[PDB]
RNA sequence: AUUUUUUUUUUUUU
RNA sequence: AUUUUUUUUUUUUU
């Protein structure tokens, strides 16, 4: 209901099987994404195409173990409900281990060059979703959830162009020293 | 692949010129990778 | 030397069609398809290529040709969504181009006159039969391979079905500058029209948007002779040609 | 004809020819075949030796559609904006969503292909009219921004979103013109005068119209507050195409328009085919 | 037979030029002959 | 260098694998699979190689590892029969070759103690659970994604069930000379399989014939520490490999 | 990307890739080097080559804080 | 698994 | 539509 830090945190549920981690649109100039620092450059463009780069950093014990599958659904296509839903479209299976994160891109799957940075049906960018593969195994004498830490990023691949006023700010009045 | 031809500058300052033009510098590592030992791709990024 | 104009055989994958009073064949636009290049590419994905199971000939359902009959209508891909190897690709992939031979079947006698109109026509955007602001429904633009019989009914949601405007404004007579051909009935009895993939992007959605409509017309009613059934049938063959598919996934779901 | 060009006198318009007994007849044609078969005067008559003192520049697309054409009217005022709660609707400001297809002249133009693809210039006229009693005649000033999609729409003339920090805007004189140019900014590499599809799979969208020929929207206003007087401001935009690349030609419409992007053409409309005075074996 | 002296670009932009000119480029062959065999004139059409 | 034997990637298609305690990856045969060469071809139709649509990870349904519990069986390509693009080929097409990567997921913790034997065996041809001249049907010997648990009850028509004799009167102590892989909790939680095609034939029915068989068995018992729950999850995921598809026609119905 | 440029179309998007079974992982990282790893989608999917027919020009800062705005 | 695409020249039907 | 496969050498990641 209020802003908090516990926002960033996606939370990860021990001894779970074939569930649901998180599930979002890819509309990278509103929800999840508007006041990232990708989608806060995005919304003073009109027009985006290219690549995302999307990173999951795994912060429980180390004596922990999981498998994560994190998909990306093409358009066309509805957000995945199961998890055999999104294994058929780009995943990345991921096996937490020494190296605490995963970098799973969402590559251009578009018929026309440039999306619209505003949310639009036509110039839609999918749906991004995460699963369990297996499972999470806590070690003994530990209990609670442990948390994934989302990031966002472009790759070089990005275009961003025809600038416009973003839709962040605002002021009624102008402001006095 | 025309050429502009507006390159005449009509003041005596550099303050009263236009546009510098685009820096084709584009280095985001200083930003992306500012990190001490080098980070290859593929390799483990500790030990 | 010694062949024909006339005998003309088209072999695609593990079919064949023979005819032997066609009058040639069209290629829109003097171009033949092809596979999309790298320079004109934009989708970073592997495309899929299932050559010999998705570029064959598919027989679309026989039409009847009676005296009072105004013509018909095909969209594509639609027409071929549910042929096959070709139309389970085509729900499976998000993303897919096409080219496609056309040739459409109608023999009679020496004593038969008659004449059809067969045209191709990219981005035929059809027009709602109520006028204003009125858009058609997905439904009636998708009808598969029964097409629409535009000698039917008005109903609600769906096109105009005045064979005269063309569904779209446009007259008739006027149709001829799209890649057209004629079956008349003295001199011809198939016609072969090969589409290359027009679209303004260099790869689209194949369920969304149809990128060519395929109308046999009758131009001149069908005058049998003395006795004989009144009636001719009409067959469709269209074959895909240079197929990729894009951007697999489980299969989206099309109104009904 | 332009098969050979002369060195005296360039491009001859037909060649000089005489009778014919031969087995080869250039006039016997079959269009079942689908094709038009170039044939000349000089294979049917006896013709004489006439150049073509003609280029066809007038006919060419980029001189076709390149001449300016209005493409909207719309309308403004600059009265007293307290006590009024919808300033769209009192017109203190207006905008128009960007389109070629308004002005029917322009539109059978732009039909006459299925794709399309140039560069814009846009000229903006601003005219004034005093209806009510004045002293004056204001000197008024408007803004015209450029807003593009998912650009924050102005709620009142005075609002935040017209100070334009990343629309482009221009500031003109009332009587005067604004010219701009716009690039091509479509997503795919042509417009679409034409779309056989929707925006999505679904049983209730629209039919038709689409992003693919989207040109953004431009919003008008007075910057000028309130005089004594109510002064109407006329907005007329003219759109001139260049760099123009054209594809797939179409029949031409005959029937009238209904709507915008759609091809629906009213019902119990009148024939457009002429009807003879007479037979039809009359001249 | 003079030549116009106008081709000195004053912006930046490639959109901010005037009309392009004639093509000469003149090919109506693949909307009046789409044929996929030639087809000379003065022989016949068929066979 | 500086890399590892542990951390692993495979790419198939759209899918990506990772894996950072691997033990290795296990070539069947040291052979890669490959394409039906012309040398030793036999069908003359063209073959149908739809590679990105096909040639991907797929992930089965998972298996609860309890401590009572005795093994699961697949057979391919009967897995892999309502899997996407895969599956449709595989039932429109008389013929049919593929080779497999199989990836065989069970993470645990370091106080976790158990073992797994993941094993290929090529024409697993099974025994009746009644013995003499009795067969088995043909829904046991194609179960699809579900596979056969080996912990089940005899049922009639189907196949022994007895992990010990392997469903064929082998013992599973000798099952190594298949190939073959542990998944050992201490050091392991994936193993690889890469299979080529193994038949006698160049190329054969994929409906009516199952080429290999995977059987994931415990060999040592699930040992969870205290108080953890007595469960691990086993996931399969089986790609195709280098597969063509020949004699397209309209597909074949099997029983149910 | 823009590592390689080339002389019939310059500036690749995404080179062409194909299946990977290799020690080495690109897309496995440690974000607490405080690093961001250029992992590309060729790196994770197999691509094909496209083009960026684009400079980042509209993006320059110079563009990006010179127009005029009211102040 | 050091494979994928870009495209060259030769062979089978011109 | 004079296209299809067999396989060579070069380039992108070794």
């Amino acid at each position: 209901t209020k802003d908090e830090v516990n926002s960033y945190l996606i939370p990860l549920n021990a001894n779970r099987q074939n569930e649901q981690v998180f599930g979002t649109n890819l509309f990278i100039g509103d929800g999840v994404f508007k006041t990232t620092l990708l989608g806060e450059i995005v919304q003073y463009y009109t027009h985006w195409s290219g690549s995302l780069r999307f990173s999951l950093m795994y912060t429980g014990p180390a004596l922990s173990s999981a498998k994560l599958i994190l998909a990306y659904t093409p358009p066309g296509a509805r957000g995945p409900q199961d998890r055999r839903e999104a294994m058929l479209g780009t995943h990345v299976v991921w096996d937490i281990g020494l190296q605490s994160t995963i970098v799973m891109t969402i590559p251009w799957t578009s018929g026309v060059q440039f999306r619209y940075t505003d949310p639009d049906t036509y110039t839609s960018a999918g749906f991004l979703s995460c699963w369990y593969q297996t499972s999470l195994i806590l070690p003994p004498e530990t209990t609670g959830q442990v948390y994934l830490l989302s990031f966002i990023s472009a790759c070089p691949d990005f275009k961003l162009r025809l600038m416009k006023d973003t839709q962040t700010i605002s002021q009624t009045v102008a402001l006095t020293e | 692949s025309n050429q502009t031809f507006t390159y005449i500058n009509y003041y005596k300052d550099a303050a009263s010129t236009s546009s510098a033009g685009q820096s084709l510098s584009m280095d985001p590592s200083k930003f992306t990778e500012p990190v001490k030992d080098l980070m290859l791709k593929g390799a483990p990024a500790l030990n | 030397c010694g062949y024909s104009d006339r005998v003309q055989q088209i072999t695609l994958g593990n079919s064949t069609i023979t005819t032997q009073e066609a009058a040639n064949a069209v290629v829109c636009y003097a171009e033949w398809p092809e596979y999309l290049p790298d320079v004109d590419a934009s989708d970073v994905n592997k495309t899929s290529k299932p050559d010999t199971s998705v570029c064959r000939f598919y027989t679309l359902d026989s039409k009847t040709w009676t005296t009072g009959s105004k013509g018909w209508c095909w969209k594509l891909p639609d027409a071929l969504k549910d042929m096959g190897v070709f139309g389970q690709n085509m729900f499976f992939h998000s993303l897919g181009r096409s080219g496609y031979t056309v040739h459409v079947q109608c023999n009679a006698t020496k004593f038969h006159s008659g004449c059809l109109l067969v045209v191709v026509i990219p981005e035929h955007q059809l027009a709602s039969h109520e006028g204003g602001n009125v858009s058609v429904k997905y439904t009636f633009t998708h009808p598969g391979e029964r097409g629409i019989d535009l000698s039917s009914a008005n109903e609600v949601g769906g096109p105009v079905k005045d064979v005269l405007y063309n569904m779209n404004g446009t007259l008739l007579g006027n149709l001829l500058i799209f890649p057209h051909q004629f079956i008349n009935l003295r001199t011809n009895n198939t016609a072969t029209i090969v589409i290359p993939y027009i679209n303004s992007v260099p790869i689209d959605s194949m369920t969304r948007h149809n990128n060519v409509s395929l109308m046999v017309i009758p131009i001149a009613p069908l005058t049998v002779p003395t006795g004989a059934t009144p009636s001719l049938p009409i067959t469709v063959t269209i074959a895909p040609m240079c197929t990729e598919f894009s951007g697999i996934r489980s299969k989206s779901i099309v109104p009904q | 004809e332009e098969v050979i060009v002369e060195k005296t006198k360039q491009t001859v318009a037909s060649i000089s020819s005489g009778p014919k007994h031969t087995q080869k007849v250039p006039i016997l044609t079959a269009n079942e075949t689908g094709a038009t078969m170039p044939v000349l005067p000089s294979d049917s008559i006896e013709t004489r030796t006439t150049y073509m003192h003609f280029n066809g520049s007038e006919t060419d697309v980029e001189c076709f559609l390149g001449r300016a054409a209005c493409v909207h009217v719309t309308e403004i005022q600059n009265k007293d904006a307290t006590g009024i709660d919808n300033h769209r609707e009192a017109k203190l400001f207006n905008d128009w969503k960007i389109n070629l297809s308004s002005l029917v002249q322009l539109r059978k133009k732009l039909e006459l292909f299925t794709y399309v693809r140039f560069d814009s210039e846009y000229t903006i006229l601003a005219t004034a009219s005093q209806p009510d009693s004045a002293n004056y005649s204001s000197n008024l000033v408007v803004q015209a921004m450029y807003v593009p999609p998912g650009a924050p729409n102005p709620k009142e003339w005075d609002d935040y979103t017209w100070q334009s920090a990343s629309n482009p805007s221009v500031f003109f004189k009332v009587g005067d013109t604004s010219r701009f140019s716009v690039p091509y900014v479509g997503l795919a590499s042509a417009y679409n005068c034409f779309y056989d599809g929707y925006s999505h799979d679904d049983a209730e969208t629209q039919y038709g119209i689409t992003v693919l020929n989207h040109m953004g929207s431009m919003a008008f206003r007075i910057v000028n507050e309130h005089d004594e007087h109510k002064t109407l401001v006329k907005i007329r935009v003219y759109h001139r195409a260049k760099h123009v690349e054209a594809w797939i030609p179409r029949a031409p419409r005959a029937l009238p328009y209904t709507s915008i992007g759609r091809t629906n053409y009213p019902k119990n409309t009148e024939p457009v085919i002429k009807k003879r005075k007479g037979d039809i074996k009359s001249y």
